[PDB]
């Protein structure tokens, strides 16, 4: 065949698209216990029954969870039964030779999920299959207990069988790829934004002001985020897989928390630190010396590493459940799991205790500037929009995603893997928008462009 | 796009008195520092006297006891009063304003400058 492109045409990755690969238990749209890539265990609705029938399909006491190797042999295993099972029907082997490569996986797909015997109850729809007349077995089968229950699986096998084409399959790949550089964009943005701040202000004498001091802190903080958290990140969930070890894995692991952690704290800092610089300026300037200052970031950093290197190097973040225990044990494995002390210890610490503070403090000023030696103008107004940009692009960046790392804590499986990800995601990318918003400054403004030559 | 008017410098005898008035011509923040520079012949421009909008004030080390501001209502004029003038007060004044519009930083207006000249 000579092709080792991707996006080859078969029932594997067909499957996969619709099973999806789950390594502990579940119940599928009907209720039934479900494991790996739609494995049914059983239709007996004790979760006992569900891990007997698993232990003695695996060979193993395996605890309600298998590994990424056993989930893959089930899959064989179940197309196979599927094949075997076609070849071995009456109904189901004519329809299937007649077949084409492309609606040959649409069949199996049939039978693999509802069994021999369910398919070939279709006795209509093989009867237009076996004739090659698509549309009416497309409209057909839509007419279904099948297409009631999973409509938008049902849809992507039935225009399998209609076109005859991958296009169903087809476009799920293009979204992946389009991902992909999404990802460069944001760790080129966060990389270049930072890089910089902080150039900017080391090599001007001007930019050499404590607000600044903690700008700085806040653009190391990102600087790291887009070098080290964010492309690794990327290639973990692009490959699927982990190709550091574990060591690698819980150090990635613990500079993630570690910035995200130093980034808001220093933002809360930075609200701090305007709110006396605006409001009592001359108690600011004696008060708050540079080296006051870089206590404060030390400081910063140290809860920083309390709360990141020191609890994950020595796994006391770990869970203690099946699938945690397999996954710290397996190299290739880097799923974020956690016990409810850490995930709330750490929340409070690297989120919610910040955004109280900057509510709070950014309130102050908001209403001491209404009580001032003072027409309803136009200053005011443009002012609001800023601290409404300041704290706006913080709460929509980060808030999502501590808000749901809490709710995954308090009721397991509430929350989709996926979308843990992706709002944690749209965390990172505060990174990248941070040198927009901390760095509108005259100052900042023409240090720019003197260091491009613009 | 807001105006600084600076008005009551000029020539005053070595001990005598003088009292500089700036007024902001436009809107401004309501959260903001009003105050005077000067740049003594062939020194740098040194902070005199300050006046946040909250009232507290802060001044030179070199002017202090001598010197005081002061504002107004809402008109948000600054009036500084300087008595007991020595030659080293020598200098041309500015009118400042910085505006905290941003929060993260500070917007400065500037007045046209005014001469003060004390005879030695
Ligand atoms: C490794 C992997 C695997 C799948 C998906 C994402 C990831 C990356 C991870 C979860 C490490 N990102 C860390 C996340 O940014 C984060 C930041 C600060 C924190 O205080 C916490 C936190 O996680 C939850 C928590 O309780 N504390
Ligand atoms: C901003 C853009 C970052 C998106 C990161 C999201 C990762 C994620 O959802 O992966 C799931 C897939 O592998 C399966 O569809
Ligand atoms: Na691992």
């Amino acid at each position: 065949d000579a092709e080792n492109l991707y996006f080859q045409g078969n029932i594997f990755e067909m499957l996969r698209i619709d099973e999806g690969l789950r390594l502990k238990i579940y119940k599928d749209t009907e209720g039934y216990y479900t494991i790996g890539i739609g494995h049914l265990l059983t239709k007996s609705p004790s979760l006992n029954a569900a891990k007997s029938e698993l232990d003695k399909a695996i060979g193993r006491n395996t605890n309600g969870v298998i590994t990424k190797d056993e989930a893959e042999k089930l899959f064989n295993q179940d197309v196979d039964a599927a094949v075997r099972g076609i070849l071995r029907n009456a109904k189901l082997k004519p329809v299937y030779d007649s077949l084409d490569a492309v609606r040959r996986a649409a069949l199996i797909n049939m039978v693999f999920q509802m069994g021999e015997t369910g398919v070939a109850g279709f006795t209509n729809s093989l009867r237009m299959l076996q004739q090659k007349r698509w549309d009416e077995a497309a409209v057909n089968l839509a007419k279904s207990r099948w297409y009631n229950q999973t409509p938008n699986r049902a849809k992507r096998v039935i225009t399998t069988f209609r076109t005859g084409t991958w296009d169903a399959y087809a476009a799920d790949e293009v979204w992946v790829v389009g991902m992909g550089i999404v990802m460069s964009l944001i760790v080129l943005a966060i990389v270049f934004g930072n890089v910089l701040v902080i150039t900017a202000i080391a090599k001007f004498e001007r930019l050499q002001t404590v607000t600044n001091y903690f700008i700085t802190s806040l653009a190391c903080a990102d600087l790291v985020m887009g070098l080290a958290v964010v492309p690794f990140g990327a290639a973990h969930i692009l490959t699927k897989t982990w190709t550091f070890g574990n060591f690698w894995c819980e150090f990635w692991t613990s500079i993630d928390v570690l910035c995200v952690t130093a980034s808001i704290e220093t933002l809360c800092v930075i609200a701090v630190d305007r709110y006396f610089a605006i409001t009592s300026p001359f108690k600011y300037q004696s008060l708050l010396t540079k080296n006051k200052a870089r206590v404060i970031i030390l400081m910063v950093w140290i809860v920083s590493g309390l709360t990141s290197f020191l609890p994950i190097q020595m796994h006391w973040y770990r869970a203690t459940h099946q699938e945690a225990i397999n996954c710290y044990a397996e190299e290739t494995c880097c799923d974020f799991f956690t016990n409810q002390a850490y995930a709330i210890a750490s929340s409070i610490v690297s989120f919610y205790v910040p955004l109280v503070i900057m509510v709070f403090v950014y309130s102050r000023v908001f209403q001491e500037a209404k009580r001032q030696l003072q027409k309803f103008a136009l200053k005011e107004h443009k002012a609001l929009k800023t601290l409404g940009i300041i704290m706006g692009t913080f709460t929509l960046c980060w808030l999502p995603f501590f808000i749901v790392n809490i709710v995954h804590v308090i009721q397991d499986n509430l929350i989709r893997k996926e979308v843990y990800i992706l709002l944690n995601w749209i965390g990172y990318v505060n990174s990248g928008f941070n040198p927009l918003i901390y760095c509108r400054s005259p100052d900042f403004r023409i240090a720019f462009q003197e260091l491009l030559c613009l | 796009q807001v105006q600084l008017q600076e008005s009551g410098g000029g020539l005053v005898q070595a001990g005598g008195s003088l009292r500089l008035s700036c007024a902001a011509s436009g809107s401004i923040f309501a959260l903001n520092i009003m105050g005077w520079y000067r740049q003594a012949p062939g020194k740098q421009r040194e902070l005199v006297a300050a006046i946040h909008s909250g009232g507290t004030t802060n001044y030179a080390n070199s002017v202090k006891g001598r010197f005081t501001i002061s504002r107004d209502n809402a008109a948000n004029t600054v009036y500084l009063q300087m008595n007991s003038l020595k030659p080293e007060d020598t200098a041309v004044y500015y009118c400042n304003v910085k505006d905290f519009g941003a929060i993260i930083y500070d917007y400065d207006y500037w007045g046209q400058g005014t001469q003060v000249t004390v005879s030695s």
